[PDB]
């Protein structure tokens, strides 16, 4: 019926400020399929957000990967906000740079 | 080595928001290679994997119409369920199915599956005897009596025992240069401070395809497992994956810890130490 | 059982007409069809359905309208009729790929209705010569001057039917531009013909017009009726 | 999803082998079927070849082998026997559920009699004096009953008959004519034996 | 090619 999605915030290439990178948001293990996923920098919802076609594991959970082209700078921050009929309050997660 | 061809079908009702979404996504060795989406520009079976380019127009139009048929097919299935389940049209529901077959290096048939899931739940499935049925609740039963008594198992088994395989083999012949290519993990460890004069060192596995992979920390010999940290492997973005494991260790003891990295692209497992 | 019902069986009507040839189902197959059998093309699909609420076009849909109310029932509609439509239909179900067809239906879409005519049946009695020659009799029946070519002939001896020694012609050979004829035969022993305790009836079933249906003027209405022409066995000498 | 029966009408001696040829065009391996249409009946199922083994074993000596090599699902038999004369439909099913039939084949099975006595007679409607009716009967099936090209004179083509008696498979061709004066002998221009309507003296 | 499912 419903499985709370699991989120992971990270970059694709090993971090390094100054250099252009990409930042994903692997959301998985969730159902119903309908779910809202936002990416953002400094709390201000980031624009151009890429989106992979949805899919689903052998246990029926769906999985989707979101990624934003970007460039890290010691100070600013990033996080992912998702929304799913299951969990009462929408959930957000900040990028723990080394994770 | 064993391979397989599965098909992940899915259709979710859209009470209010138009004709429910239906999708067909195939996979060779869990490698999406082709899909159809009722909600795209102009719904059509399209090549995901690049080696599919080797199939001509007939192919597409064919599967494409097949899709169109299967689409309508489940569209009604939705109603049906609602009936067995006496549900209120209002809310939305979902159906997913597992179709596929597994063959060995000989060409023999390892296993054949057909799995029906409603709203993230096992509704009905074909046994390994590729002849009987396993239901889940009252609903499934009505769907069994009916299903079986149409020769369903039979025609199903044909596909599995035969069609499924004529193709799985065909696909492979066109996409082996891809499919089982090798991408070796690149590891390294990282030391992280922590209160009580302890520390976490996590081991990294980055840039590797396929995705299956086990990694461990060792008690200079023992199975340092019971108390660690692991993260579901993750999709990088360029077809590769990533993963790390770790645990706390007392300072002055780090160097006495070994990490091991096991991946089929590794001429030998990997040994990391701080 | 394992089969599909399709009734009405025979039906005729004028253009512009509108009938509803139905169909029941005692086999829970979800799918259902409606093909059109005509010489020259063989069966041709018009409308099929994956179950309640489903109705998807076929190869020749124009002029037709299918309707899938209940898993079991499936019926075809023809709001506005047309003689182009005159033919033999069959609804069919099929739980997978193993279709099951129904008896069938004779729909003739005449322009002019009072252009029909019940059959004229008459039982010719056996050549005596035949009898001397082969020791067997052969009552030969021929029906004439009926237009809706929807007729079924059966031999009746002493009250019962008989399928043995019968050769009822395949279909109706058009006599003239507006009437046909069906010639069937029976053939018993001479011993059998020669006993006046035997009864021999040749009867034709003729599906004419409805009751609920308008017939002009005063002459007799060409409705559904069975026309028979008996004959009695006679001894020699 | 196409199918094609090259011959609309086949004819063969009873007890012989049978060749009903089908052909199709489908970029894949469409489902194949074979149905039989009898007199006043609805299509009956004889085969279905989903996949796997190219040679299906259907009811009554009917079997057909599939052939991706030359795209074909020919239903053949060994000794076709009379009750099996009828119309057979080949059929495929790919894109969607419905079948797709071919024009179909009308094969015919000539039965035999170890003693044909090709006779002709006249019979009359004992309720309409003068009503003429000629009856050709008990002749060798290898002959094609002469037809007609005159109004008020038609000829039902050869129709086989069988009695509850061993070798009783008989033959029937009817021929009537309303032309003033016309004796059977003239219609059955050239056959054999035309016994006199003249009843043998008592 | 994928199968051609039949109703529930």
């Amino acid at each position: 019926i419903q499985k709370t999605p699991q989120i992971q915030v990270y970059s694709r290439h090993p971090p390094e400020n100054g250099k252009p990178n990409i930042l994903n948001c692997y959301v998985t293990q969730f159902h119903p399929p309908h779910i809202e996923i936002q990416m953002l920098k400094n709390g201000k919802k980031i624009p151009k957000v890429e989106m992979s076609d949805m899919s689903f594991s052998k246990d029926w959970s769906f999985y989707i990967l979101a990624h934003t082209e970007f460039t890290p700078t010691e100070t600013d921050t990033y996080a992912c906000r998702v929304k799913h009929d299951s969990m009462a309050e929408p959930k957000t997660v900040y990028w723990d740079r080394d994770m | 080595g064993p391979h397989s061809l599965r098909y992940f079908v899915t259709a979710v009702s859209r009470p209010g928001l138009g004709e429910p979404r239906y999708m067909e996504v195939g996979y060779v060795d869990d490698t999406e290679f082709v899909r159809f989406d009722s909600d795209a520009e102009n719904p059509r079976y399209e090549p995901r994997a690049r080696w599919m380019e080797q199939e001509g127009p007939e192919y597409w139009e064919r599967e494409t119409q097949k899709a169109k048929g299967n689409e309508q097919s489940f569209r009604v299935d939705l109603r049906t369920l609602l009936g067995y389940y006496n549900q209120s049209k209002g809310g939305s529901h979902t159906i997913q199915v597992i179709s596929g077959c597994e063959v060995g290096s000989d060409g023999r048939l390892l296993r054949g599956y057909q799995q029906y899931a409603y709203d993230g739940c096992d509704y009905i499935a074909l046994n390994e005897d590729l002849k009987t049925w396993t239901a889940a609740d009252m609903a499934a039963l009505i769907t069994k009596h009916k299903w079986e008594q149409a020769g369903e198992a039979e025609r199903l088994r044909a596909y599995l025992e035969g069609t499924c395989v004529e193709w799985l083999r065909r696909y492979l012949k066109n996409g082996n240069a891809t499919l089982l290519r090798t991408d070796s993990p690149k590891a390294h460890v990282t030391h992280h401070s922590r209160p009580e004069d302890k520390v976490t060192l996590r081991c990294w596995a980055l840039g590797f395809y396929p995705a299956d992979i086990t990694l461990t920390w060792q008690l200079n010999g023992e199975e340092l497992i019971q108390d660690m940290e692991l993260v579901e492997t993750r999709p990088a973005g360029d077809g590769t994956f990533q993963k790390w494991a770790s645990v706390v260790v007392p300072l002055g003891k780090e160097q006495y810890y070994t990490c091991h990295v096991y991946h089929q692209g590794l001429p030998e497992p990997l040994t990391l130490r701080w | 059982e394992a089969a599909v019902t399709q009734s009405p069986r025979n039906k005729v009507a004028v253009t512009g007409g509108k009938v509803t040839l139905s169909c029941n189902q005692t086999n829970n197959h979800n799918n259902m069809y409606w093909y059109r059998q005509d010489t020259g093309h063989g069966l041709r699909l018009i409308h099929y359905s994956y179950g309640a609420g489903s109705t998807e076009k076929g190869d020749i849909p124009d002029g037709y309208k299918a309707s899938r109310p209940s898993q079991e029932n499936f019926s075809l509609i023809l709001e506005l009729a047309t003689p182009s439509q005159t033919s033999v239909y069959f609804c069919a179900s099929g739980g997978g790929g193993t279709l099951y067809f129904g008896a069938g239906t004779r729909l003739s879409v005449l322009e002019d209705l009072r252009n029909v005519t019940p059959p004229k049946v008459s039982l010719f009695e056996p050549s005596k010569a035949e009898i001397a020659n082969k020791q067997k009799a052969t009552l030969v029946c021929l029906a004439r001057g009926f237009f809706p070519d929807h007729v079924e002939l059966s031999w009746w001896v002493n009250g019962k039917e008989v399928h043995s020694g019968v050769s009822t012609d395949p279909q109706a050979y058009k006599e003239s531009n507006y009437s046909y004829c069906l010639s069937s035969r029976l053939r018993v022993s001479a011993t059998f013909w020669h006993n006046p305790r035997n009864h021999f009836r040749c009867q034709v079933q003729f599906h004419g017009l409805s009751e609920e249906d308008k017939w002009p003027e005063g002459s007799p209405k060409p409705v559904t009726q069975n026309i028979s022409a008996e004959a009695w066995g006679r001894a020699d000498c | 999803q196409s199918v094609t029966q090259p011959d609309a009408r086949v004819t063969v001696s009873e007890g012989a082998s049978l060749q009903l040829r089908c052909k199709y065009s489908y970029s894949a391996t469409p489902y194949l079927f074979w149905y039989v249409q009898y007199p006043r009946q609805g299509l009956q199922l004889l085969l279905k070849y989903y996949s796997g083994d190219p040679v299906v074993q259907g009811v009554n000596g009917f079997e057909a082998e599939f052939s991706k090599s030359n795209s074909s699902f020919h239903l053949r038999k060994a000794s076709v026997h009379w009750s099996d004369s009828a119309v057979y439909f080949c059929a495929v099913s790919g894109f969607a559920s419905a079948l797709t039939f071919g024009s179909g084949t009308k094969v015919i099975v000539l039965p035999y009699i170890q003693n044909p006595e090709p006779a002709v007679y006249a019979l009359k409607d004992p309720r309409s004096q003068d009503s003429t009716l000629c009856l050709f009967t008990d002749f060798d099936s290898q002959i094609n009953v002469p037809k007609t090209m005159e109004s008020g004179t038609f000829i039902t083509d050869a129709t086989v008959l069988d009695m509850k008696a061993m070798d009783s498979k008989s033959n029937g061709a009817i021929a009537w004519s309303n032309q003033t004066s016309f004796t059977c002998q003239d219609i059955f221009k050239e056959t054999n034996a035309t016994y006199p309507s003249s009843d043998v003296p008592c | 090619s994928i199968y051609r499912y039949y109703g529930l």
